[PDB]
């Protein structure tokens, strides 16, 4: 449709066909990290698959269902379904362990570093929360007794937290864990049965926004509904029905595209096909990409926004992507235009 | 006159062309079942693509509906050859096709079809450019490859990442936006790259292999105004003033004919080198040639012609001879004028008080 | 001779009693420097930029080349500079054209300007001959030829078309320039007509150069009964 263009450029296939659960791609230094079953963690780096570094990392006791990056400091954070939390550092060209932690009680469902990389929020399933400094020292910890979280994000200034709730409900807290309000989930009009948050992602504005007061915060659900807010209590957000079973969502680094990873029932079969659908912040559909394999597990953009890594059935595919730049050539001048961090 | 220069039209309307009417912006909110998804225009027609796969042809400079076509696809992009008879259509699926707007198809169902979908097909097309000058040269990206066409027949693919920037004079300019936008405040010359299509590379290869004399036979067999200039600049650089004259005659360049006539009167080969080095824009090399020739006067003469009055004055100060008083006066006054015309009055005073 | 005002929802730039450039703005003109107008919006200064190309053409409308350069010199495109430069060149304003081309740094027309000044020095003054040379370099050949005729020098129009190889037009103007350079040039152009296969022109040129055996062999090999 109207928009950019993209195609499957590469693959990486993992030994013994170990299924990936999660992937995420560093942007200040460009490492991929991917977490699979049986304690699989690997770090991979592309260069010009013909990748220039490929290190497996060991210590996890089950599927590595959280992998996440500090950009501002040279640190990878990971945890598994057995609740060992590890922070790795790149030392003498190798990812070594710096700190090790275990609560000994519940699955770590999600994490997020804050927009300045000075703090991590870590959210358990049973109700606990931790906030810890980049020093590794714990700051505070609640226990939100009554409901199970399943998701988290910060706000752009790090003043607000969004916790998700596993029953398809979202609660907004200050950065001290004081409950402010339940978020309005207006895309869930005309729905039946249980709902689950498939993902939340908030573009913290670092390359500047597409417009002043543009939508910044995307929410999506397992039923295929999606909702894009201007701020945490925007009660008139952009509404989308994707028409597919969503597994996760990611903004590109410039905040100008939302990618939505999922699968759809194939048109003549009782079989599902994996798709990524690309959307503008305003909810216009830029395109659809198919991918081969049993399931797409996870989604992440390169720091330049020119590739997107798709974790699928023990493989990582890489879609090349050719931006629809605001550009043109006139009389031996090139015209190129970009959003700014500071205007 | 200003009045007829703006108009507005609804996509389901059937305009005649005739009316320099007022802007009926109220018509623009009438709902349509098949909206617009791409448009293009050629200085001769406007082509509008609906989401049904209907394509509408309108005239220009005045807008009247000429014909409605229908196709088996939605258009993602549309572009027209300069003669405005072939439409290059990219489908929503990233597949190329050409549609000859004035023409006849035989269809394998057992049929004759008018508005001709040509037999051409290619996949993963996303950037394209019809040549500005030629009605059947075309260029088209796939991935990190560009497949230049003549008519429906592809050339050798060219290795390239960047976007198709300009296409004329047998050259395609390409631009590396993906490199520029990593550090947009410090772009480099290398982020734009020039490609030569095969007829130009073959002619440049012949001139290097077969040599300037007999390479001209291929250009007499298959002439193009870009190739006559290439033979002319080659013949000038190897001092073949006879073949250079003919090459300038074949492309009607009277400045070039006068220049070979001027070179052909000079007595000194060193001076013919200094003068011909000037022709390409190598002025620093021509100046060094004149200084090596003990022609500081021709070095200053070249700088006077180019307007480098700081260099004129630098040569007059640094030379062995007594600098002409009226020439130091001219030099200072032209540098004074250079700053005064740029509103730098405090700089202009420094020169005008000497001059 | 240039000013700006605001009123009624427009910004208005006016040069030297010519028509005024109007565009939509709200806010007020506080000042005007170089290419920028310091318009003030309801809380902050906005610094609008002038279309310098537009008032420059308004001076070229009037053949005011010396004044047009003053609008150009605040900042215009190389297209605007080249258009100014050739309007000044055809207007025989060689001091403006010299500077308008120095901005583009096009040595071809600087060499022509240096020739015309090197003929105004040493006592030529025929403006129609100077405009014929400018039209010759611009490829305005029929207009250059009328000027070479009317300036009193039909032989220069014969040479221009003979050199471009326009033979029917050359037959009407026939004569010769300097006979040594003319004979050398006719020899080289006979060799061109031989080598590039226009050889009837080579035959006539070799006959007039005195080489009858080469002429008979060329006619006998190309079949001209």
């Amino acid at each position: 449709f109207q928009g950019m263009f993209f195609y499957l450029s590469k693959k990486i296939s993992i030994p013994n066909n170990v299924k990936l659960q999660c992937v995420s791609w560093n942007k200040e230094q460009g490492f991929i990290a991917c977490g699979g079953e049986d304690g699989l963690l690997k770090v991979l780096k592309l260069e010009t698959s013909n990748l220039s570094m490929n290190q497996t990392l060991e210590g996890h006791s089950g599927s590595v269902q959280v992998v996440t990056w500090n950009e501002q400091y040279q640190k990878l954070t990971t945890s598994d379904e057995n609740g060992l939390i590890i922070v790795w550092m790149l030392y003498k060209g190798s990812w070594i362990e710096e700190m090790i932690n275990n609560r000994n009680k519940s699955v770590v469902r999600s994490m997020s570093w804050n927009a300045d990389g000075q703090k991590i929020c870590i959210v358990y399933e049973d109700g606990a929360v931790i906030v810890g400094s980049v020093d590794g020292n714990r700051i505070w910890g609640k226990d939100l007794k009554g409901i199970q979280l399943s998701h988290v994000t910060w706000s752009a200034d790090s003043k607000v937290l969004l916790f998700g709730m596993a029953n398809g409900e979202i609660h907004i807290y200050d950065n001290q864990g004081n409950f402010m309000i339940k978020m309005k989930l207006s895309c869930l009009v005309n729905v039946t049965g249980a709902i689950s948050i498939a993902g939340i992602h908030w573009y913290h504005g670092t390359e500047g926004y597409v417009e002043p007061d543009c939508p910044c915060l995307a929410v999506c659900f397992d039923n295929g509904r999606c909702q894009i807010m201007r701020h945490e209590n925007d009660q008139n957000p952009v509404l989308i029905d994707t028409g597919m079973y969503v597994v996760g969502i990611q903004w590109n680094h410039m905040g100008s595209v939302l990618a939505v990873a999922g699968f759809q029932k194939a048109a003549m079969q009782d079989k599902d096909v994996n798709i990524v659908q690309f959307y503008t912040p305003f909810g216009e559909h830029l395109g659809t990409l198919k991918v081969p394999g049993k399931e797409i597990s996870a989604l992440s953009w390169e720091g330049g926004g020119l590739k997107i890594a798709l974790a699928v059935d023990s493989f990582i595919y890489f879609a090349n992507i050719r931006p629809n730049y605001k550009w043109g050539y006139c009389s031996n001048t090139v015209v190129y235009a970009y959003t700014r961090p500071d205007r | 006159r200003k009045e007829g220069r703006e108009r507005i039209y609804h996509v389901d309307d059937t305009p005649s062309g005739s009316m320099d009417g007022v802007l009926d912006y109220s018509k623009t909110i009438q709902g349509t079942r098949d909206p617009i998804c791409a448009i293009t225009a050629s200085d001769k027609i406007l082509i509008v693509g609906r989401e049904s796969g209907t394509i509408q042809r309108y005239s220009l400079p005045n807008v009247g509906l000429i014909q409605k076509y229908s196709l088996n696809c939605r258009a993602y992009q549309l572009s027209l050859n300069c003669n405005s008879s072939r439409l290059a259509i990219i489908d929503i699926s990233g597949v190329l096709t050409f549609f000859d707007l004035d023409a006849r198809v035989t269809d394998s169902t057992g049929q004759q079809v008018v508005g001709e979908l040509l037999k051409l097909e290619r996949r993963d097309v996303w950037d394209m450019k019809w040549a500005k000058d030629n009605p059947d040269l075309f260029a088209m990206m796939e991935k990190t490859r560009m497949y230049v066409f003549r008519n429906l027949d592809p050339e050798e693919p060219i290795q390239t990442s960047g976007y198709i920037c300009n296409f004329e004079d047998l050259e395609i300019k390409s631009v590396l936006l993906d490199e520029i936008l990593k550090d947009p405040e410090h772009p480099n010359k290398d982020y734009l790259i020039n490609f030569e299509i095969r007829s130009l590379r073959d002619s440049r290869a012949l001139i290097e292999k077969v040599g300037i004399k007999d390479a001209s036979q291929f250009i007499e067999d298959n002439p193009h105004p870009r190739l006559w200039r290439l033979l002319a600049e080659a013949a000038l650089q190897k001092l073949d003033l006879y073949t250079a004259e003919q090459a300038f005659v074949r492309c009607k360049d009277y400045q070039g004919i006068k220049f070979v006539k001027r070179l052909g009167k000079l007595l000194s080969e060193s001076m013919k080198q200094a003068e011909v080095v000037g022709y390409f824009g190598r002025f620093e090399e021509a100046e060094r040639t004149y200084l090596e020739m003990d022609r500081r006067d021709l070095a200053i003469g070249l700088r006077l012609k180019l307007g480098d009055w700081f260099r004129v004055l630098q040569l007059l100060k640094t030379g062995s001879g007594d600098a002409d008083d009226s020439l130091l006066e001219q030099a200072n006054n032209a540098i004074g004028d250079y700053f005064a015309d740029r509103q730098k009055w405090l700089n202009a005073v420094q020169y005008y008080v000497q001059g | 001779d240039m000013l700006c005002f605001s009123g009624g929802g427009y910004l208005n730039i006016k040069a030297s009693t010519f028509p005024v450039h109007r565009q939509k703005l709200q806010g007020f003109v506080v000042g005007y420097n170089g290419s920028k107008i310091f318009c003030l919006h309801v809380f902050s200064i906005s610094a609008v930029e002038v279309p310098q190309s537009a008032p420059m053409y308004q001076y070229l409308d009037r053949k005011l080349f010396k004044e047009a350069y003053q609008i150009a010199c605040l900042g215009v495109t190389d297209t605007d500079w080249r258009e100014l430069a050739m309007e000044a060149l055809e207007g025989l304003d060689f001091e403006t054209a010299k500077k308008a081309f120095i901005r583009v740094q096009d040595l071809r027309y600087l060499e022509l300007i240096s020739s015309i000044e090197e003929r105004k020095k040493r006592g030529e003054t025929n403006n129609d001959l100077f405009l014929a040379d400018v039209f010759s370099y611009q490829g305005k050949f029929h207009e250059a030829a009328k000027l070479y005729k009317r300036s009193g020098h039909e032989n220069l129009a014969l040479e221009m078309y003979t050199d471009l190889c326009m033979f029917e037009y050359a037959k009407d103007f026939l004569g010769s320039g300097d006979p040594k350079e003319t004979k050398m040039l006719i020899t080289k152009q006979a060799d061109w007509a031989r080598n590039i296969k226009e050889p009837k022109a080579a035959v006539e040129m070799y006959i007039s150069a005195g080489e009858h055996v080469k002429a008979i062999e060329i006619c006998g090999d190309h079949g001209w009964v």
